[PDB]
């Protein structure tokens, strides 16, 4: 990696920034308010007449 | 009569918590040191952009407001009421008495005479401030209840108003009124304009002070 | 590459670089990095 | 229709419901019931609370919102806390570790050995030596003090001795 | 114990610049939002 970022087959002594690093998200989560109402789809699909 | 607010009508303009900081906002506020009407005990007022509304008593003479454009049929309006039981929000097309009120036997409610086409229902001294605004079909209501150590005069001090309600109505509004409980056996009205304020947040996240940035050169 | 076929007269605007449509989303796609010409002429007489 | 129970299919009564979704020009209205997955802590995740979308690691906190307040943010206006809409508990948000990587070379004309520094990263998240400049792998920590040869930082330097 | 303004000013200038850098991550520059997860959610790739 040093040879790539320095564009050379020889490198001299030193300290060289070559890349970055970061941790990746393991999974995904979702949160939302409880349940309420949700509409009563039982009056039109559940009528007696 | 007319009176002077001092630093009144500050509400939390969003749900965001903030620790000890000074945050700057642009919104619709009641400017500091304003010219607020005085009413004793009432008439049809305008709305035009939000409303501040305080009131003072130990009994409960102020029993809600009524809103809308025509305050009658042929167009829709809101109605917010409170008998000795609890609040009753309602949205129909009404027929409102030109002088609507409720009595105090204790029989009452000569307010309207029509409740057609209802599109929303709901049922269930002192200083009681309210801020009413109406943006994008939502009718927002902020409020605060502070205890005065007077009976019925507008005091001085700072007290921020916390959001109460949110109604996705869609209703147009151009006018509003008030409702009072008669005798059978004091309130103010400010208006809101687009201002820029500087709010000081406590470490618990409450607004303790503010600066109106268009009052004077120091501000 | 000459791609030759026949379509309904409506979705002739469905043969274009970058789009959404029932013809473009299921039966034929062109990349947004397209480079070439599109020719269409009517046919119910054949 | 004179419906009768002994009718061939295609003459028996069918009940029909036609749902018609319309979109005038209001601000919003009815929508589906958003899902709700479990809530983990102490891992870099992709979270989503009500529409607040981001990624990071969630821990439990010592803040106290106001009952109407739904999330917190700091100076520079980044979200650094949140309330989750079912437990009513507030959670700290911390970005998921990141940094630079530097390689320490004694010169390719002398050796092919290298050491690696992971800048301001704790060593657990990557013999192994913890500096204040980060986590350093591939270098031995001696106890003597020489002149500085390659600067690591915060008072630490590295060098090719004897061979390592 | 009861003057180091030249040292305070270089600290203040650097902090004032670093804050202005971060506060620019929330401007549109003429776009629909400031969030890439909002342009990648209500717009097709083209
Ligand atoms: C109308 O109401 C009935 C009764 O509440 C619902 O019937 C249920 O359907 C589920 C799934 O098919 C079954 O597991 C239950 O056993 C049914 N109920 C009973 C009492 O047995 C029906 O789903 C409702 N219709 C709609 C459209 O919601
Ligand atoms: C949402 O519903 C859940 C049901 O799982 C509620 O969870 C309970 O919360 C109460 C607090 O009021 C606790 O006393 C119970 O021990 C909890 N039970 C379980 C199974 O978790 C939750 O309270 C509800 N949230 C809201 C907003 O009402
Ligand atoms: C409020 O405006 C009215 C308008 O005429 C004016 O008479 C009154 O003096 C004003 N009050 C104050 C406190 O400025
Ligand atoms: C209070 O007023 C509402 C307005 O409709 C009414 O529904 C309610 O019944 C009233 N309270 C009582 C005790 O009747
Ligand atoms: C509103 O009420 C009037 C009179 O009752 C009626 O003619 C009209 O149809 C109603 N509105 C709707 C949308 O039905
Ligand atoms: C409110 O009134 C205005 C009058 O200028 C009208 O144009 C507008 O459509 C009304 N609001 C709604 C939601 O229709
Ligand atoms: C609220 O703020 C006060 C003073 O700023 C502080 O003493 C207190 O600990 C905070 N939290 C409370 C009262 O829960
Ligand atoms: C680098 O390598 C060359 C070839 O082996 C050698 O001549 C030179 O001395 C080296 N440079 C050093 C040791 O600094
Ligand atoms: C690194 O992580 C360990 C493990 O929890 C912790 O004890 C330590 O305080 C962290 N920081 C340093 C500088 O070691
Ligand atoms: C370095 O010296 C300290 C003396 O306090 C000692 O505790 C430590 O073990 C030594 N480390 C090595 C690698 O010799």
């Amino acid at each position: 990696e040093t040879k790539c970022t320095l564009k050379s087959f020889t490198v001299e002594k030193g300290i060289y920034q070559t890349s970055n690093f970061r941790v990746q998200p393991t999974e995904s989560i979702v949160r939302f308010p409880n349940i309420t109402n949700l509409c009563p789809f039982g009056e039109v699909f559940n009528a007696t007449r | 009569a007319y009176t002077n607010s001092f630093t009144r009508g500050v509400y939390y303009p969003d749900k965001v918590f903030r620790s000890s900081v000074l945050h700057s906002t642009q919104d619709l506020f009641l400017p500091f040191f304003s010219n607020v009407t005085w009413f004793h005990a009432n008439p049809v007022l305008p709305f035009n952009d939000g409303v501040y509304f305080a009131s003072t008593e130990k009994s409960n003479i102020i029993r809600g407001w009524i809103f809308g454009t025509t305050l009658d049929s042929k167009t829709q309006s809101l109605l917010i009421v409170n008998n000795a039981t609890n609040v009753v929000i309602k949205v129909c097309e009404f027929q409102f008495c030109n002088d609507p009120f409720l009595g105090v036997m204790e029989s009452e409610f000569r307010v309207y005479s029509s409740a057609n086409n209802c599109t929303f229902e709901y049922v269930s001294k002192n200083l009681r401030e309210f801020v009413f605004k109406n943006i994008d079909g939502y009718f927002k209501i902020y409020s605060k209840h502070t205890p005065i150590n007077l009976v019925r005069d507008l005091p001085q001090g700072f007290s921020a108003l916390e959001p109460l309600v949110d109604l996705p109505i869609g209703i147009n509004i151009t006018r509003f009124q008030t409702l009072l409980a008669l005798h059978r056996s004091a309130y103010y009205v400010g208006y809101l304009q687009p201002r820029t304020f500087l709010l000081k947040y406590n470490e618990n996240g409450t607004i303790t002070d503010a600066v109106d940035c268009a009052l004077d050169p120091l501000s | 590459y000459a791609d030759s076929f026949v379509i309904r007269g409506d979705e002739v605007r469905q043969i274009a670089p970058g789009q959404t449509g029932k013809i473009a989303d299921y039966n034929y796609k062109l990349p947004d990095d397209f480079t070439g010409c599109v020719i269409a002429w009517n046919s119910n007489n054949l | 229709y004179g419906f009768q129970p002994t009718n061939g299919v295609g003459y028996q009564p069918y009940r029909v419901v036609v749902l018609s979704f319309e979109l005038l020009h209001a601000p919003a209205t009815v929508c589906g019931p958003k899902k709700s997955t479990n809530l983990v802590k102490n891992k870099c995740v992709n979270f989503n609370f009500n529409g607040l979308t981001g990624t990071g690691v969630l821990t439990e906190s010592n803040k106290k919102f106001l009952p109407f307040q739904q999330f917190g943010r700091d100076i520079a206006d980044t979200t650094d806390a949140v309330r989750d809409p079912q437990t009513l508990e507030i959670l700290d948000i911390t970005p998921c570790s990141f940094g630079g990587v530097s390689v320490i070379t004694p010169g390719t004309n002398t050796s092919n050995q290298v050491a690696v520094l992971y800048q301001d990263v704790n060593c657990t998240e990557v013999n192994v030596f913890q500096t204040r400049a980060g986590c350093l792998i591939g270098a031995e920590h001696v106890n003597n003090s020489y002149e500085c040869d390659i600067p690591i930082g915060a008072g630490i330097c590295a060098s090719y001795q004897t061979q390592s | 114990s009861s003057a180091l303004g030249k040292l305070q000013d270089v600290v203040n200038q650097n902090a004032q610049a670093l804050n202005t850098l971060v506060k620019q991550l929330s401007s549109n520059f003429g776009a629909i939002s400031s969030v890439l997860n909002d342009i990648l959610s209500r717009l097709d790739p083209p």
